[PDB]
Parts: C-alpha cells; structure tokens; sequence
C-alpha cells in the first residue's frame, strides 16, 4: 500500500493551488478518501471527504465552498482544488483512505503528506497538555475530553487515537475508543466512557515518542485534539 | 436515524445490490444444457465434438452454452440431479454398438420420467454412423431385443430402435424428444443442438403467454 | 320507459361482472410470484384498463343517459373520462398483441431486447396516448365550437350535447378503434402462420376468439355512430345495444386472455 | 462359517444388551409435561438479492453476520439487523452445494460439485475477498464444510468419506472412511472434538475428529439422510431423511430416541436445526414450508410458510434470536 | 482375513461403548430444554423492545 501526494509548494495569497493523491497497492474505487491538514507545530485539522463512487462529499465549515474535491477511480488519482488561499491554508496536507462496513478500520493508512505554504455547534475536543517527559519502561496514560457524548445509540464510541512520530505521517492506533489497529504493537490500549477518553501505553519503548492525537468521527466536520507530545 | 458510518454502509449495500442484479441478468442469458448418457456412449466424443462436475462453456450463433457433464460423479445416487432444473435441454448420448442398448433404454426411461425433467426436452444422439452398420450386417436387434421382426438392415433396425426409445416417453403432452442420427464426422452435432434449444425456448415463451 | 330500465340494468350488471373479473385476475397474478413477468405486466395493464372501464365508465354512462341538468362542461368531462378509459383498454389489447408478436418473431433475441424498463415505458406510452385521445375534446373539439350559444352554461347532460359527431367517427373510431383492430388482425394472422409452420388448432382457436370478441364488441356501437353521422337513422334500442356490447367486451377480456395461460388456469383453479 | 456367526451374534446380543437395559420411550416420561402451543413466528426481515436457487447458509458467531450460497455462483455475507449485504464473493463454480462461516468471523469456506473446498479470507489488508486456500483431494461432490478453528475444518463428500483438513499446509490431515454411500451432511459438536455424518446408505455414524475413530453407527431410516444438526448440549443429534422422517438419536443410548413424522406429510426433509433451548427442532421440507416441531412431544408447534419453492437451508443463531430460512425462490426470510 | 477385521473391530468398540440408555439420557434432554427455556428467543418470544430485527 502506497498513498503519495503532490501539488505542494509556495503560493502568494489570492491564487488557486491543486493537489493530487496517487494511490498504488489497493482498490482505490472501493475506498472513501479524506483530505486532512496539519498547520506547522499547531496540530491536525480535517478538511474534506468523498465517499466511494463520488456520491457523498463533505467539507469542513472553515473552507466549505472554498475548496473542491475531484476523484478518478479507473486511474486511482484523488484531487483537491483550492480556489483562494489565505495565510491559514498553509499546512502539511495528508490523503487518508477510509472503508466503511461493519467492523472496518476506517482511518487505517495515511499518505506521506505534502507541504503547502502561503506567504503573509461543532464538537470541541480538548487535550490536557502539550509535552510529557518520560523514559522507556514507564507506562504512560494520555487523556482527552469531548463536548458531546461520543457514545451513539448503536453502542459505537467514534473516537480515534493516532500517533505521529517526528518526521513521519500519522498512524492509526485506536479506531473505536478501545479497538487496536492493523499490526500496531499490543502494548497500547484505549478506554474511557462517553466524554473522558484515556490511552494507556504499557512498556513504553524508544520509538513510541511523538505527538499523539484524539479525533471524533461522530460529527462531520471531523475535529482533532490539540496534540499531546511524549518527550524523551 | 443513521450514524455517519451507517450512511456509507447503506451506500455500499446498495452498490452490492446493483452488482448482483446486473450479474444475474448476464447469468440468465446463458443456455444451460445437462449432459447425460451411459458409459462409452460418446459423452466424451460429444464434449470434444461440441464447440467432479465438468463445465464446458462455448458460444454458438450468439447463444452462450454451459454444458454440464456429471459423468464424473463417483456414485450416481442422483440426489443432486434436482440441481439441474431449469436446464434448457438434457443431451442424452447412446451408441448402437454400446445389449448395452437395454442399459441405455433403462437410463432414458429414468431421465424422461423424473418429476424434475417433465418439461425439459431431451436431445437424443446416435452421432457415430461408421460402425453402426458393420455390426448390424453381422447382428441386428434380434440378438439384444428378441421382439424385433423387421428387416435386418441399418435403416429399418435403426428406425425401430429410435422408435423403441421414443416409446419410453410416457407423457408426450409436455416434453418433446429430438433425435439425431447423422454421422458425428460432419460438424452438425452442435447445429442440431442449436435448433433444438431455439425451439425449446420459442415454445417456452409462447406457452407462458397462453397461446400454446 | 322499459328500454331505459333495460339499458341501465344490463349496463350495471355488465360493469359489475367486469370489475369482479379483473379484480380476480389481479388477485391471481399478485398471489403467485411466478406470474410476475412481461406477459403478466401487459395482462395486468389490461386488467386495470378494464377495471377503469367498468368502475367509472359504467356509472358515467348511466349518468349520461339520465341527462340531469349538469354543467355543459361537467358533461364534457364525464364523456372524456369514458373515452380515455375505453381507449386505454383497446391499447392494452394492442400491447398484448404486440408482445405476443415480438415473442413469436424475436424468438431467443426476445429477452435481450425486452427489459423491465422498456416494458413500463411501452405500457405508459399506451396509457398516455389514451389520455391524449380521450381528453382532446376539452381543447376545442366540443359542440361549443359550433354552437352560436356561447352563453349556454347549464344544460341537461347528453353525449350529443358536448361531443362533436365527426370526432367520434373520423377520430375515435377510424383512428383508435379501427386501426388497433387492423394491426391486431395482421399480427395474429402472422403469429398463427408462424406457430403453424413450426409445428396447433388451440393456437388458431385462441387468436380468433380474441379478434372475434374485440371486433364484435367495438364494431356495432361504432357503426350506429357512423350511420347517425352520415345522414342515416337508428332505433334507440340499437344504440343501447352497441353501448352494452362495448361494456361487455370490458368483462369478456379476462376470460379470453388471462385464463388461456395454463399457469393462470392452474392458480385460478387452486383459488 | 465362523466370523459371520460371530458378527451376527455380536450385533444381535449387543442389540439385546441395548433392549434389556432400555427402560422406556422419551414420550412415556415427558407425557405429563405441558406443550408450548402454537409458535406463530413472523417474517421480520426478507433478505433478497440472489437470482438463483439458494443451496446452503450459515450464521455468524455473533448472531448478526451470515453467508448464503446460491446456484448463480454468488456467496453473500449479510448484516441481518439492517438487511445490508456486507460482502459479495464470486464463486469459481456456480455448482455451490454447501457453505460455512468461521467461528472468529475471519474466513468463509464454500464448495460443491467441483470437489474443491475453497476457503476465502475476509479480513484482508487490501479490502477485497481473495481465495486463501482451495482444499483439493476429494474424488466427488462436497457437502457440509464446518470450521473448527481458523486452521481446521471437516468437509463431507460423495466419496463415502469425510476429511479433516489443515488450512495452513493444505493437506488432508485426517480421513474418515466407513460409509457405503455419499455422505450428504455433517454437523460439528459444540465442544468441537466430535462430529456426526449422515449418508445415502440410510445410516449416520459418530466420528472422533482427533483419532479418525468410527465411534458409533446409527440406523432407522429407509432412505438417504439429507441434513443433520446436534442438540445444543452435544449429547443427541436429529437427522432428516427423504422418508419424511426427522429422527432424534442419543449418542449414548445408541438408538433413536423418537421420530418426528406426520401422516399428512408427502415429501422429505431438506434441512434440520435446533433452537437454543433444544425445545424447538425446526425442519425445512420440500413442500415449500418448514415445520417448527416441539422436540419433546413431536407435535408441529408452528409452520413457517412464506416461500414459493422447496426450503433448502435453516439456521438458528447462537443466542436463538432468529431462524433464517432459504429456499429455491432466491429469498432468505428471517422468522422471530 | 483383514477385510472385515476392521469392521468387526469397529463393532468391538461399538460393543464397548457408553451405555447411557434411552431413559438414562431421556431426562438429560428434558433437563436441557427446561433449564434453558427462558433464554430461547423463539420458544418464549422476546418483547419487541429487545428485538434487534
Ligand atoms: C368509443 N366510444 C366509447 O367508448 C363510448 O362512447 C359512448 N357512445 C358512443 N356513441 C354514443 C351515442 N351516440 C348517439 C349519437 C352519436 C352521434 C350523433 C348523434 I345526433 C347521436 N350515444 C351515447 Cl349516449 N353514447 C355513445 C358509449 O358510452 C361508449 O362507451
């Protein structure tokens, strides 16, 4: 599996940039695609979404109607065409795949990201800190809080725990509050109830370091946490 | 009341429904022909002559035929034949050489009498014609079927045998028997199957309308 | 008078029979899922046309005869409803004929040309042409176009008071009753010639019964009209006879189309 | 003769050891227990989408997942709460006679007239369903794939023998011979260490999946046994013939406990299932309808009658919340 | 000499088999169908609020 984006670079305000997400190694015509962004040293922020067969298209209310989403299914190429760019659209943009059926892991593989730089109601999720110093061998607990109860009437609690190691792309750890991902080490565990959510990492190793993230799926627009960074 | 993910699930369920319907349609334009017959009856000869369970797929004049051979059945308990309802026609093969003829006759009676094959026409073949006479000269239907009292020639005896197999049909009101005699060497074994399936289908169509 | 009472009684009994028969046809088709294919789509379309010709056109016709002082236009509406439903039954019969011709003529290629969508599209086209032909009179083809009395607003309702005769003759009959009969005739002649050449008097008997009952029930009232138009004269009892013959075709269609299919014969006997 | 005399007196005196210690019939004791009345079960969900006859069906282990295998070469995994199709798998052979669901929800095995038990993997990294392992090695048609673990499965065949395979290597790990006809069915025990098989020689037999041992033989019918299942505590098993008789045999009492036939029945049983309490022994018939029999008094306590063709497959969930039925008219109907 | 030997050996193990009888195991089926009668959603139907279908 290899998602890889392009279309990054410096642009002056008032212009219109465009990004492509070439996929190689999976069935792109059977996966919904999210565009996520991340401002420099601030944190993640969801942008847009396009369900399989180009039917359902959603945007974030910050740039709703200001961006547009395109998709080529027999060519495997996903496009985001941005129409007007202020000094907040500058971010590292990621292209995430998402399959939706009973029991899927719908934020599993994240793309490598691309840098875009511009020259000069909704659910709020709060993370408790910005830096936690720790040594290997010490079990760490991270926690984040939500505005509404994420526990739907189905029984599913749509909270997602990601990890972003320094210099890399994010990686799904938990996709449903207490559900591990595809091939992550079983050292990690997620728990909590309705609004208070804690991720416990026992037997911390040297690679576990990086900025952790919590994100609700319950409501579009998808809202990310502030980002707890484990320090060593 | 649908959650953010149930909406995409229902979209996927609907896409699966669309794919199932559109592949069914494709699977319902294909002519299903069961292949039966006794051993060494030319089943093997016909499948090669034709343009576990062994399926032979061939296209003839825009008709796509799936001919299913169940001779490989280790033990023909035939509690699996009901799986062959709907088949356009049962191609039954017999050889004048092989009283294996009396074995073929009992099999033909069995197939025609089935509650599962009362509406399905039977295409009976006596394909080979190069060794069906050199035996008649030396021995007619008297040796196997004592009752025959006709001329011991090819045409007379062959016609009598054909008639005696046809006699096995116990209800000629619903189904029909299409018999073939022309030598297997000529490539017309398929053409005859094509005409018969065309006829079977034309009659099935008009019978549903009530015209028949 | 006795003639009026007889005409009313026969009309009501015939309509009741048509409604009961078509309702039973629909019950039989819906009870058995095996009877839900193209041929049964056409049959149920004819069944609804006949339920319309028996439920509204039967009491619509009784009202027209009584001649209550209902608005000039309210009467033209009653007449147009009768024309739309009757022309719909006739078009369902021409559809069944064309479906049979296609099955007999297209052979195997039939199912590759006839899909469900095209079936609903042809049934709808037939009902739409029926609506157009029956409602044309409200758009100018009314006695009002010739009346020097543009001020006649209230009148007793007579089919004569609101309908122009030339239409019921040159347009309704010569175009939407005679043409269906000529095309159904050629279709069934060819269908009998093909089915015979391949094989059979059972096929010959069904087609002639159908063409025998349509012509017999749609020619005599039609010629009452053709004569009246062209300066002739006709007893009132003859007029009642033609009307009853048409509304009787309405009830006869079920027994000669739906009960000819062995499957519908088997389901109906079971029920 | 000597060994024929010894085998004759062995079977007759072991039957005499059975008869002399046979205290009474199952109904003679349970006669005073009150009946359950008329279990009028209603169709809640009507799964559609198959366009051919449906030959077999297996529930998921979570009482919600489902598989249905049809004649048009399609295997469909249904979400049975919202009537949604989770998966649709094209089948190398349209001649599908049986199908199974893994007890972990990971794999799905399906086979038939092509003598090959295909095993598919649903939880992949690519998001499609690829064929994991085609178990080949049978000389005839296949029936009753039954998963033991994700690496172990027993499959019956028409080669008069059943086979315990090994999905990792792909070989026939254990071979159970002893039938004189085509084994039409098998049902895994709830403890997953034994199984029973019914064949076309009018006789079932209890086999051990560990040693390949012919532990017990069962007889009592006049025709072939078409389907089989276990009493949910794994100490009795009811079969269904073309004799129009469902029969309940005890694995320890070595004889048939009681017969489940009615005089009004014309045709034979195609499928057999057990409710979760073991109190409703369901049976799909060829008369286009299944009968929910009270398994202690043998009275038809209800008739599920919604199909337009012959019933082909029954399945009760692990909690007992439903009864999925499937027939040759391409419709699975859930009954609650 | 070894064709019916495995058949009579299977009959030897079918001679030495657990003999829990037709009335020793009769009260085992009544005990299973009685003590689990409240958990069966088909014998005793569930209320329409706990029904997931
Ligand atoms: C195709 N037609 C139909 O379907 C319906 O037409 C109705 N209908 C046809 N003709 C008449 C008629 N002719 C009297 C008449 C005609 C011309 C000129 C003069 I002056 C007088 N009088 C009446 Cl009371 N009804 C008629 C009948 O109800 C049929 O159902």
């Amino acid at each position: 599996v290899q998602l890889v984006e392009s279309g990054g670079g410096l642009v002056q305000p008032g212009g219109s940039r465009k990004l492509s997400c070439s996929a190689s190694g999976f069935a792109f015509s059977s996966f919904g695609m999210h565009w996520v962004r991340q401002a420099p040293e601030k944190g993640l922020e969801w942008v847009a979404y396009i369900s399989s067969g180009s039917g359902t298209i959603y945007y974030a209310d910050t740039v709703k109607g200001r961006f547009t989403i395109s998709r080529d299914d027999p060519k495997n190429t996903l496009f985001l065409q941005m129409t007007s760019l202020r000094s907040e659209d500058t971010a590292m943009y990621y292209c995430v795949r998402s399959i939706y059926y009973y029991g899927s892991s719908p934020f599993d593989f994240w793309g490598q990201g691309t840098t875009l730089t511009v020259s000069s109601s909704d659910i709020v999720m709060t993370q408790a800190t910005s830096s936690v110093p720790v040594t290997p061998g010490e079990s760490v607990s991270i926690s984040c809080r939500s505005s509404k109860s994420l526990l739907h009437s189905n029984g599913n609690t749509y909270l997602y725990w990601f990890l972003q190691r320094p210099g890399q792309s994010p990686q799904l750890l938990i996709y449903r509050m207490s559900n591990l991902a595809s091939g992550v080490p079983d050292r990690f565990s997620g728990s909590g109830s309705g609004t208070a959510f804690t991720l416990t990492i026992s037997r911390l190793e040297a690679e576990d370091v990086g900025v952790y993230y919590c994100m609700q799926h319950l409501e579009y627009p998808l809202t990310f946490g502030a980002g707890t960074k484990l320090e060593l | 009341t649908l959650s953010a993910e149930d909406k995409a699930a229902v979209e996927r369920s609907k896409m699966i429904d669309r794919n199932l319907r559109e592949d069914g349609e494709k699977a319902a334009r294909e002519v299903k022909l069961l292949l039966l017959g006794a051993g060494e009856s030319g089943k093997s000869t016909i499948v090669k002559q034709m343009k576990g369970i062994v399926e032979t797929h061939f296209t003839f004049k825009d008709l796509h035929f799936k001919m299913f051979d169940v001779g490989g059945q280790r033990s023909e308990r035939k509690k699996w034949i009901h799986c062959f309802e709907g088949v356009t026609a049962i191609i039954f093969c017999v050889a004048l050489s092989d009283n294996r003829m009396h074995e073929s006759m009992k099999l033909f009676d069995s197939i025609c009498n089935n509650k599962w094959f009362t509406d399905t026409s039977i295409i009976l073949f006596l394909n080979k014609k190069d060794l069906f006479e050199e035996k008649i000269k030396k021995s007619p239907l008297t040796i196997c079927y004592p009752e025959y009292a006709g001329s011991n020639t090819y045409e007379e005896a062959a016609a009598y045998i054909q008639c005696q197999f046809e006699d096995l049909n116990k209800r000629k009101d619903t189904k029909e028997i299409y018999t073939h005699f022309t030598c297997a060497t000529d490539t017309k074994n398929v053409q005859f199957v094509f005409d018969a399936v065309t006829d079977v289908i034309i009659k099935n169509n008009l019978k549903d309308c009530g015209l028949f | 008078s006795w003639t009026s009472v007889t005409y009313i009684t026969v009309e009501i009994l015939i309509g009741l029979c048509a409604i009961v028969g078509n309702v039973l046809v629909i019950w039989v088709v819906k009870l058995n899922p095996s009877l839900q294919t193209t041929t049964f789509y056409f049959i149920v379309s004819l069944a609804l046309a006949d339920i319309a010709v028996g439920v509204l056109v039967m009491p619509l016709a009784i009202v027209i005869s009584l001649g209550v002082t209902i608005h000039f236009y309210s009467c033209l509406f009653m007449t147009c409803l009768m024309l739309i439903f009757t022309h719909a039954s006739i078009m369902s019969l021409l559809a069944i004929a064309v479906d049979r011709y296609l099955r007999v003529k297209l052979t195997v290629r039939y199912r590759r040309v006839t899909t469900q969508r095209r079936i609903w599209l042809a049934l709808g086209l037939c009902w739409l042409v029926s609506f157009l032909v029956g409602l044309t009179p409200m758009f100018g083809w009314n006695m009002k176009l010739s009346s020097a009395d543009e001020n006649l607003t209230f009148l007793p309702c007579r089919f004569r008071s609101v309908m122009r005769m030339d239409y019921m003759v040159y347009f309704s009959f010569f175009l939407w009753i005679l043409v269906p009969l000529v095309v159904m005739c050629a279709i069934y002649f060819d269908i009998f010639y093909i089915i015979r050449n391949r094989l059979e008097f059972k096929t010959a008997k069904s087609l002639l019964l159908v063409l025998f009952l349509f012509a017999l029930c749609w020619l005599p009232l039609s010629i009452i009209n053709c004569i009246l138009y062209f300066d002739g004269q006709v007893p009132q009892t003859v007029l009642y006879l033609g009307i009853l013959l048409s509304h009787a075709n309405s009830m006869m269609n079920p027994i000669v189309y739906a009960y000819k299919i062995k499957k519908f014969k088997e389901t109906y006997l079971l029920i | 003769d000597q060994l024929r005399q010894e085998a004759e007196q062995l079977k007759n005196q072991i039957r005499d050891a059975r008869k002399a210690c046979a205290d009474a019939t199952l109904s003679q004791i349970t006669n005073n227990i009150d009946p359950v009345g008329r279990i009028q079960m209603r169709t809640r969900r009507t799964l559609r989408g198959h366009l051919a006859k449906i030959y077999a069906m297996h529930w998921g282990t979570d009482s919600r997942l489902l598989v249905s295998a049809s004649q048009d070469g399609k295997l469909i995994i249904w979400d049975s709460y919202t009537t949604n199709k989770v998966h649709a798998i094209p089948l190398r052979s349209s001649w599908v006679m049986t199908c199974a669901y893994a007890p972990s929800g990971n794999y799905v095995a399906c086979g038939g007239l092509d003598n090959i038990c295909s095993i598919y993997n649903l939880k992949t990294r690519e998001g499609n369903v690829r064929v994991s392992r085609e178990l080949a090695g049978h000389t005839g048609y296949l029936s009753c794939c039954r998963f033991l673990d994700d690496n172990q499965i027993v499959t019956s065949s028409g080669d008069t023998t059943c086979a315990l395979w090994d999905i990792e290597t792909g070989q026939q790990t254990t071979t159970f011979t002893g039938h004189t006809g085509d084994v039409m069915s098998l049902s895994l025990a709830p403890d997953t260490r034994l199984f029973v098989s019914g064949a076309c020689d009018a006789s079932a037999k209890l086999w051990d999946v560990r040693e390949g041992m012919c532990r017990q033989t069962f007889t009592g019918h006049e025709s072939d046994i078409n389907a089989i299942c276990f009493f949910p505590n794994g100490n009795a098993f009811a079969t269904g013939s073309d004799d129009a008789t469902c029969r309940l045999f005890d694995l320890r009492a070595d004889q048939e406990l009681m017969t489940y036939s009615h005089d009004n029945i014309i045709c034979g049983i195609t499928s057999v299932s057990f409710s979760k309490s073991g109190r409703l022994l369901l049976a799909g018939y060829d008369d286009f309808n299944c009968n929910v029999w009270d398994a202690l008094k043998a009275d038809r306590a209800g008739v599920l009658a919604g199909h337009d063709n012959r019933v082909s497959c029954l399945g009760v969930t692990d909690d007992g919340m439903a009864v999925a039925t499937g027939s040759w008219d391409s419709f699975l109907k859930i009954w609650n």
